[PDB]
């Protein structure tokens, strides 16, 4: 793997201040039809950026379970569950959601991007429907 | 050693003691690791759904508490399907040196699927 | 007067008395029905889903019988989200004469949505 | 609404052994994606056949509610939802599940065989998997 390549997918997550931010947001479940069927979670509650100076680390704990789904984790969540980015030709990019109880879940092709912009707040009290 | 139709991650152990930054944790004959020589609550709870974010606030009002240390503990499902239990990460967690396992989450969702055939596991003393 | 974003069923009669073949049925305020004068058995049940089949065998425990007329009666779910009620079908069902409506099963998957903002509905005594 | 068009597309339910077989089977949800993302039911118990000599009066009852699905009540359920099959155009004998709650779903386009075909014995200790 190309830690300097997986840096350059998730250099922003570093940055203030969504760095600081997302740690008090969280993922919609609903949004995202495939995950809605693989996990009971309604939300996803982001607790921790990994920093880059400890990805190696976490990695040579990692690799032996993600390496074959070409993700690498970098949000850890309230539950064991980590947000992951691809970095296989087919995903690069892609944020995915992965845990040990149900498996790997792309999260309907967004990019990170795409996947900050539809993040709430932990608390928010936005009225969501069926 | 299936759970939904998975393996049970690092069912291989079962039987058997693994090391992880925080400690020693044995898996049990199903598979399962044992964390209550480490959990600083384990709490019963009806209504479990697997769903963490409404799980943890009702292991934490029958453990009394209002707030934990996140960088430091993760709550954690027993295959029970009906108890919580928090548990340092340092064992827990792969991010933080703790060894990958399968856990209630699963089972809870598995029993969902298999009402005439639930694994039915045992449930340990709360604390 | 919605419930997930979706209208409540004939939520046009809140505050009004309607016509069933088992007899008159009052809407509330909030436009779901009071079946109080028809249960024949109103019990609490901690951990609801919603599911149907995972939820009749809970009340039932709980009102201590194992078996009921089913072309008779039909479970109700409380938009407490925490009562269920046996209930004739000729009030509860529209196949039987009975008037349509929402439920707490509604109410229910609404709050795991919207967690900071429940709606949390008063519950009828126990019978 | 012709109900000599919905006898036709129905008139296997009421044959035997499937008109007695069929009110202990029930429907597995997590087979149909859609259904699975807008009820929480996992299983749904099939109770009553709706009879032949009914179902003008039980039309009568439901077609304020279904007529612009235009699909047509003829399974009840252990709650309030029915199993309906289309009749317009676009979903001819293709099954549905409704209720009051959550609304209206096709179960994938299956038709009435390939629905019944699926369904489990209620009692059925088949191991499912995720």
């Amino acid at each position: 793997i190309s830690l300097s390549d997986i840096e350059n997918l998730i250099q922003h997550i570093w940055e203030e201040p969504i760095f600081s931010d997302v740690t008090s947001k969280k993922v919609v479940v609903s949004l995202y039809g495939t995950l809605s069927k693989k996990i009971p979670d309604k939300f996803i509650i982001i607790e921790e950026v990994f920093p880059k100076d400890e990805l190696e680390d976490i990695w040579s704990n990692y690799e032996e379970y993600l390496d074959e789904y070409l993700i690498f984790p970098f949000l850890g969540t309230l539950g064991e569950a980590v947000i992951c980015i691809g970095y296989g030709n087919d995903n690069k990019g892609k944020i995915f959601y992965f845990d040990f109880d149900f498996g790997a879940c792309e999260l309907d092709g967004d990019n990170l991007e795409a996947f900050l912009e539809k993040l709430l707040e932990s608390g928010s009290t936005e009225n969501l429907y069926f | 050693k299936t759970v939904g139709g998975r393996k049970i991650i690092n069912s291989e152990f079962a039987g058997k003691t693994v090391t992880t930054k925080g400690g020693d944790v044995r898996f049990d004959s199903d598979g399962f690791p044992d964390f209550t020589p480490y959990s600083k609550k384990t709490v019963r709870v009806i209504g479990l759904t697997g769903d963490m974010a409404n799980d943890v606030p009702l292991a934490m009002a029958r453990a009394k508490i209002t707030k934990y240390d996140k960088s430091k503990y993760v709550w954690h499902h027993h295959q029970d399907g009906k108890t919580m239990m928090l548990i340092p990460k340092s064992v827990h967690s792969v991010r933080n040196g703790g060894v990958a396992h399968t856990g209630g989450r699963s089972v809870i969702q598995h029993n969902l699927l298999n009402p005439n055939n639930k694994l039915n596991y045992s449930s340990p003393e709360e604390l």
